[PDB]
């Protein structure tokens, strides 16, 4: 029988720019809440599962755990920032003003939803005036009123700005804090995002199953000294079996013999 | 935009009555719901009525529940709330709200404070 399962895999390189969450330390443009498409990485949860610091981090249509072993052609990181008091409310299948009039998500949209405490780094003590709201929708320049200024001073004609009344003060329930979803986006596109996969340390000269980047077998591995560049996988000299493997971080080329 | 304009508030003796009008102006409120909050010195705002013309649904908080009673005046176009057996816990600065949403059913009127996107002057009720 053989000894232990053994899988090597690759060092990673690429990591997702989650560090703009962790390390974020200014605000979008008005235009921009930021929506961006995020793609040809590696995008590493591990930190999430255990950090467990943060408001919520509540994520739906996929268990937690198997998040290294689904693909996905694409990735949107949508941030905003709001109050509180919707932070129960941001969920897909729920109402709400912002979700309802403003951008559409499915009733069983599948995506990561987290909110993030800014209380003692992006709260301001005289209070941030940077927050609007959009609450109209009547059917699929912007006044108020119905009738048109023209520049000419009347009914429905207003002043550009006046004093706001935004606050910290307001209790713990209030302050706005931010939130990011994630969504995962599978359609017809080359594989291009991956989890990260996991290997251990390797024991050389027994008879042990091996998963070398998903090629399976079984059986105890010796050296085999014959030319092949790095690159190189099939070939026709023997033109039989798939000869030799090659391990990523060590270049040697290990031929197989199976085990009774 | 929408104007709001509350009056009727006074001083009034425990177990009396008063009249409070809200005048609404800028949108038809003859189907959309309509509401009285308060706010009183160590007070938090509270909503106290409220009334759906489209049914005239009724909604009124749990502290004045039995006590006070809500109409609606299409050919006024107004709200006016009538105020019997008065409380010295009535005595409050009352403001006339709305939802931003129009409803258009038999909603229970919302008295929470976060509830008013445009807001009138308020008018005194002193009960003493």
């Amino acid at each position: 029988q053989p000894t232990e399962s053994i899988v090597r895999f690759p060092n990673i390189t690429n990591l997702c720019p989650f560090g703009e969450v962790f390390n974020a330390t200014r605000f979008a443009s008005v235009y921009a809440w930021n929506r961006k498409r995020i793609s040809n990485c590696v995008a590493d949860y591990s930190v999430l599962y255990n950090s467990a610091s943060f408001s919520t981090f509540k994520c739906y249509g996929v268990s937690p755990t198997k998040l290294n072993d689904l693909c996905f052609t694409n990735v949107y990181a949508d941030s905003f920032v709001i109050r509180g008091d919707e932070v129960r409310q941001i969920a897909p299948g729920q109402t709400g003003k912002i979700a309802d009039y403003n951008y559409k998500l499915p009733d069983d949209f599948t995506g990561c939803v987290i909110a993030w405490n800014s209380n003692n780094l992006d709260s301001k003590v005289g209070g941030n005036y940077n927050y609007l709201y959009r609450l109209f929708r009547k059917s699929n320049i912007y006044q108020a009123g119905s009738t048109p200024c023209n520049g000419v001073e009347g009914f429905n004609c207003y002043f550009p700005l006046q004093s706001y009344g935004f606050q910290p003060t307001n209790g713990v329930g209030y302050q706005p804090y931010r939130v990011v979803v994630l969504s995962f986006e599978l359609l017809h596109a080359p594989a291009t995002v991956c989890g990260p996969k996991k290997s251990t340390n390797l024991v050389k000269n027994k008879c042990v199953n091996f998963n070398f980047n998903g090629l399976t077998g079984t059986g105890v591995l010796t050296e085999s000294n014959k030319k092949f560049l790095p690159f190189q996988q099939f070939g026709r000299d023997i033109a039989d079996t798939t000869d030799a493997v090659r391990d990523p971080q060590t270049l040697e080329i290990l031929d197989i013999t199976p085990c009774s | 935009q929408v104007q709001l304009q509350e009056s009727g508030g006074g001083a009034v003796q425990p177990g009396g009555s008063l009249g409070l009008s809200c005048t609404a102006s800028g949108f038809n409120f003859e189907t959309s719901t309509v509401g009285w909050f308060r706010q009183a010195p160590g007070k938090e705002n509270e909503g106290v009525s409220c009334i759906n013309k489209g049914y005239e649904d009724t909604n009124y908080a749990d502290s004045v529940k039995g006590r006070f009673t809500i109409s609606r005046d299409a050919a006024k176009n107004t709200v006016y709330l009538q105020m019997d057996s008065l409380q010295p816990e009535d005595t409050a600065t009352y403001y006339c709200a709305a939802h931003n949403e129009p409803y258009f059913c038999d909603y229970s009127g919302r008295f929470r404070w976060n509830e008013y996107s445009y807001y009138g002057q308020g008018t005194q009720v002193t009960v003493s």
